[PDB]
């Protein structure tokens, strides 16, 4: 019973149940999908709306961390926003202190270090979100995923959330050497429309963002015309 | 203030900027720091305009009396020595960097720096004023003695221009005067025809990349010069 109450405690098997349980919060969350191309990177996230009466752009899961970089949050949105707020703090320390856009690989490691910190101490809990860091700084288009554990990994393509498995099947059909950001916006949104449960989650939209040559290596929401 | 005097064969060229400044405002834009003592002995006046004008008028008056009573031309050495005595006597009361320079038929062209202490050094060329400090390296590098009268004037003007380009306290017109066996040739180069200024030097056209648009790259491009870009 006491093996899993806090994240400061390994189990006998050698694992940190509170971090696994935080992971479960992401796997029960709305599906997010992303693709790293030559042209840049694209993030599409399904937002499950609880109500018919929300404004367009309510509970935005995708947030600019810097000009060149954006975090899409799959999981508990509020927790996600604490990571966004930190990723921002790190992005602005890179420009304030080192006069450089933070590199994607760096920004990701910094996001993972932060998320991991919360897995080590009895007083805190793990974050309930996987951050998807999309960046196009001097290290090129980079797509990373920090999970609740703090584990960062680079991806060509990546699916998170309750349709993770099926959305990944569809991401494997894409050739990543070939595809452009303009195709990806189409295919990633198409994937999220396909994998979505129509009977369970009636009200939803697909928030897409990118950072590509097209967008001036600036991390922005894609216009509503490309999205379908 | 930038004053200099170089020797050529026959005689000397005095050269000077034209700016008196009350610190950071230009009180006079067209001062004449080349001050006649005799027909062919001028001084260049640096420091307190009051103090150098007062000395230059005192020494000019002594030299005129002297010249009348000996019934012959005054030697530059004489002018320098008088100016030294006065600049020394009052060294605590006045701020006065003088260059006495001129022609006399005995010694030809002569230059004397009388700096703030009341030293009197006989030299091939002398620098004076706030702007002098810019020229020492300019002369070391570019000055070649045994110049023509014309080359010395061109050089002296190029010098004064190089000083007043960097010295805030110097600027305006470049006044020269050649003193030799012939009738003195004053000339006044206006700033819009100066032989050098930083504003016109192609070296300093491209602006420092200080401003720099907010970018997704560490690549320095240029200054941001439009809000749209």
């Amino acid at each position: 019973s006491g093996h899993d109450q806090s994240t400061d405690v390994f189990s006998a098997e050698g694992r940190v149940f509170q971090v696994e349980y935080a992971g479960k919060a992401v796997d029960n969350s709305s599906t997010a999908v992303a693709a790293c191309c030559k042209d840049g990177v694209v993030v599409a996230v399904e937002k499950v709306h609880t109500s018919r009466m929300l404004e367009k752009g309510s509970n935005n899961r995708i947030h600019a961390v810097d000009r060149q970089a954006g975090i899409c949050i799959c999981g508990l949105l509020p927790d996600g926003r604490a990571i966004v707020s930190r990723a921002r703090q790190e992005a602005e320390n890179s420009r304030d202190i080192f006069a450089t856009p933070i590199r994607g690989s760096v920004l990701a490691n910094r996001v993972g270090e932060f998320m991991h910190a919360y897995t080590t101490h009895f007083a805190y809990r793990p974050f309930g979100c996987s951050a998807i860091i999309a960046s196009y700084a001097d290290d090129g288009p980079q797509l990373f995923v920090s999970d609740p554990s703090g584990t960062v990994a680079g991806y060509y393509g990546v699916a998170l959330g309750k349709a993770k498995t099926v959305a990944k099947s569809e991401l494997e059909k894409l050739d990543f050497s070939s595809l452009t950001c303009d195709e990806a916006v189409g295919k990633l949104a198409s994937i999220l429309h396909e994998v979505h449960d129509k009977q369970k989650d009636k009200l939803y939209e697909v928030e897409v963002a990118w950072v590509c040559d097209k967008s001036d290596r600036k991390f922005v929401h894609v216009p509503a015309d490309m999205v379908p | 203030t930038t004053i200099l005097a170089v020797s050529y064969n026959g005689g000397v060229v005095l050269a000077a900027d034209s700016r008196t400044s009350s610190g950071t405002y230009v009180v006079n834009r067209a001062s004449n720091k080349l001050t006649k003592l005799t027909k062919k002995i001028y001084c260049c006046r640096s420091g307190s305009a009051a103090d150098t004008q007062a000395l230059a008028e005192r020494v000019s008056n002594y030299l005129g009396s002297y010249q009348t009573d000996i019934g012959a031309g005054v030697n530059v050495a004489t002018a320098a020595n008088l100016f030294q005595k006065m600049c020394y006597m009052n060294r605590w009361n006045i701020s006065a960097g003088i260059i006495v320079a001129g022609y006399d038929p005995i010694n030809g062209g002569s230059v004397y720096s009388i700096p703030s202490g009341g030293s009197c050094v006989k030299l091939d060329y002398a620098l004076g004023g706030s702007g002098s400090i810019f020229l020492y390296s300019f002369f070391d590098a570019n000055y070649k003695p045994g110049m023509s009268k014309s080359e010395c004037v061109a050089f002296c003007q190029r010098a004064v221009a190089h000083a007043y380009s960097r010295d805030g306290s110097s600027g305006g017109l470049i006044r020269t005067i050649t003193l030799d066996a012939d009738e003195p040739e004053d000339q006044t180069i206006p700033w819009n025809r100066s032989p050098y200024c930083m504003e016109k030097d192609p070296k300093y056209v491209t602006q420092a990349t200080q401003n720099q648009p907010f970018s997704s790259s560490a690549k320095i491009t240029g200054n941001r010069m439009s809000s749209t870009g």
